[PDB]
């Protein structure tokens, strides 16, 4: 849903529809998100502050 | 192995006129294929001859 704002998600209304559906059969108890980040020509490179 | 949400055809898992022995009990395997179950599990490993 495209949307002009940083913060303070508006009021508007929309569904969700499903994509595909995925049989594991197995119970999931935890999860975790995965980022990116990006390597340019300022950081000196290394992955540590 | 887990199958679910899927659907397959055995017809092209036999037609490959390779595979030396087969067997099959329980079930007539021409009549298979209509005859509708739930999951299917496969357990591959390795044997002498
Ligand atoms: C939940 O997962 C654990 C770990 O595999 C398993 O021992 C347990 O039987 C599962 N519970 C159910 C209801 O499937």
């Amino acid at each position: 849903t495209p949307i002009n704002l940083v913060r303070d998600l508006p009021q508007g209304f929309s569904a969700l529809e499903p994509l595909v559906d995925l049989p594991i059969g197995i119970n999931i108890t935890r999860f975790q998100t995965l980022l990116a980040l990006h390597r340019s020509y300022l950081t000196p490179g290394d992955s540590s502050s | 192995k887990r199958i679910s949400n899927c659907v397959a055809d055995y017809s092209v898992l036999y037609n490959s006129a390779s595979f030396s022995t087969f067997k099959c009990y329980g079930v007539s395997p021409t009549k298979l294929n209509d005859l509708c179950f739930t999951n299917v599990y496969a357990d591959s490993f390795v044997i002498r001859g």
